[PDB]
């Protein structure tokens, strides 16, 4: 068996299509100096399959949720890049070698390190509580998977913050699949509950309890009321608290004006 | 005769004949089968081509699905809306027959493997397969008028975080929603419903509370804020 052989078919086992075949890629002759070169290389492929299965086998279902969905289709702008690879190599097959792909593919043995180790530690999290377990992948100080997670998170805490500013300046908050830490119930002591389970981690449990209130002032703001209208992050939320609160008190002090009623509850009621 | 043939040739033959399959014409090798298309490629081909062409075809299937949406969904009996989603739905499908135009030119020159052609189809794999899904949800639930725009307000927003498939589902939506929008710009300043199939939200009649009557399946479910202030 040439050694041109074994580089013709390890440029298909990186993809997961196997004299190489299928945990390890059991090869089956040739001398022992190129078996134990190929298994190393083989088992590159093997990891492809475990991060692409997760990619189809949740592509499938509908009950993944919003959140499930970009990080399932951000697992997917980092294997495009893998595939351009793949094109380069094969177009040189046509000279490269067993020790000259070695440190061709020294550094994509890393991230196809990452991301196939990062869709095991989040397996069962739908909705915010997987952009929690993705961000637990942070504090690793690797300068090469700090940047690269912390990619990841920015596109998956996407969707966390398009219900955040939904829920925070318009008080309509909807989401067939239960993700948002707001849940309602089918106007202040009930229908809004704090989901302990489903807070992201880079939101302290004092946070969540400004967004719970800046989304029921506006919410009962509507209904009962009858009227209509990171350090950048923190700000604002209380941007949006030091001026919704200081209006309900204005609206139920002229028009009743939260506290315009307790002055008024305390002349008749008692 | 693929068997009797070598190997590092035989794969400039499949990409020669599976160009054509994108097509969507039959192919030498990789035939179609007759009618959710399912194709045959052969028996006595390499293990590591066929795993690896099988992978491909799922663009052929999802084009020989949305082609027969097109050339289906443009007859009269359908309304002003599955006119439109059927003409910005053919618009696309122009354009995947020049990226596979610039394959059929770049693979004269000898510079297009097998190995390259499973990398420069990726995008048109994700688009073929969102206009695959909208036009068999559109024929499950039978949709004309307002529940036909419905569902393109729902499948742009389940992709809210996407924005590969969403930039694409609101362009279908934006396109798909102008003739409906027509005929409420005469229903908004005028009173004149003209709505010749039965599509509006809105039909008339032949003392007043039976004359106009909102309809409630042709509701686009995203005026149902203001289903009541339009009529």
């Amino acid at each position: 068996i040439t050694e041109a052989a074994l580089v013709r078919d390890i440029l298909y086992v990186f993809q997961g299509i196997d004299n190489i075949k299928m945990n390890c890629y059991k090869v089956e002759n040739l001398s022992r100096s190129l078996r134990d070169t190929a298994v190393r290389l083989s088992e590159l492929g093997w990891l492809h399959n475990k991060i692409r299965r997760y990619t189809d086998q949740r592509s499938l279902d509908r009950s993944f949720g919003l959140v499930g969905q970009s990080f399932c289709a951000a697992l997917h702008q980092e294997l495009r890049e893998y595939y351009r690879l793949l094109s380069v190599l094969h177009s040189q097959l046509q000279s490269l070698t067993l020790r000259r792909l070695l440190v061709w593919t020294y550094d994509p043995k890393i991230r196809l390190k990452t991301l196939a180790a990062l869709v095991d530690h989040c397996q069962g999290r739908k909705g915010g509580e997987l952009a929690s377990a993705v961000h637990a992948y942070t504090k690793t100080g690797d300068p090469y998977m700090r940047s690269l997670v912390q990619h990841i998170l920015s596109l998956v805490s996407h969707p966390v913050l398009s219900f955040l500013y939904r829920w925070i300046y318009d008080g309509e908050l909807e989401d067939t699949y239960h993700e948002f830490f707001v849940a309602s119930d089918p106007l202040w002591h009930d229908k809004y509950t704090l989901r302990k389970s489903m807070i992201p981690s880079f939101m302290t449990m004092d946070q969540s309890r400004k967004v719970l209130l800046i989304g029921k002032s506006i919410n009962f703001l509507h209904q009962v009321c009858h009227d209509q209208t990171e350090n950048a992050f923190q700000g604002k939320i209380d941007a949006a608290y030091f001026e919704t609160s200081k209006y309900l008190l204005d609206v139920l002090n002229k028009k009743y004006s939260l506290l315009d009623h307790m002055q008024a509850m305390r002349r008749y009621l008692l | 005769l693929p068997g009797t043939l070598p190997l590092a040739s035989q794969e400039s033959a499949v990409v020669e004949d599976l160009l054509y399959v994108l097509v969507g014409v039959d192919g030498r090798y990789v035939s179609a089968q007759p009618l959710s298309r399912t194709f045959l490629v052969d028996p006595n081909l390499d293990l590591s081509i066929r795993e690896l062409v099988h992978r491909i075809l799922p663009v052929a299937a999802s084009y020989s699905a949305v082609t027969r949406f097109i050339e289906e969904k443009s007859s009269f009996e359908y309304g002003q809306v599955n006119h439109a989603l059927a003409a910005a739905m053919r618009t696309l499908v122009k354009e995947h027959l020049i990226l596979v135009s610039q394959l059929e030119q770049l693979h004269r020159q000898g510079l297009l493997s097998l190995q390259k052609l499973w990398f420069y189809i990726q995008p048109a794999m994700r688009t073929m397969d969102i206009l695959a899904s909208l036009a068999t949800s559109v024929d499950k639930g039978e949709c004309l008028g307002g529940s036909t725009l419905s569902l393109l307000h729902d499948r742009s927003f389940s992709y809210t975080g996407d924005s590969q498939a969403q930039e694409l589902c609101l362009y279908l939506t934006k396109a798909a929603s102008a003739p409906y929008f027509e005929v409420l710009e005469k229903w908004i300043y005028r009173g004149i419903i003209h709505d010749p199939y039965s599509e509006f939200m809105v039909e008339e009649h032949e003392y007043w509370d039976q004359r106009y009557t909102i309809v409630q399946q042709q509701i686009p479910s995203f005026l149902q804020k203001m289903a009541d202030k339009i009529l």
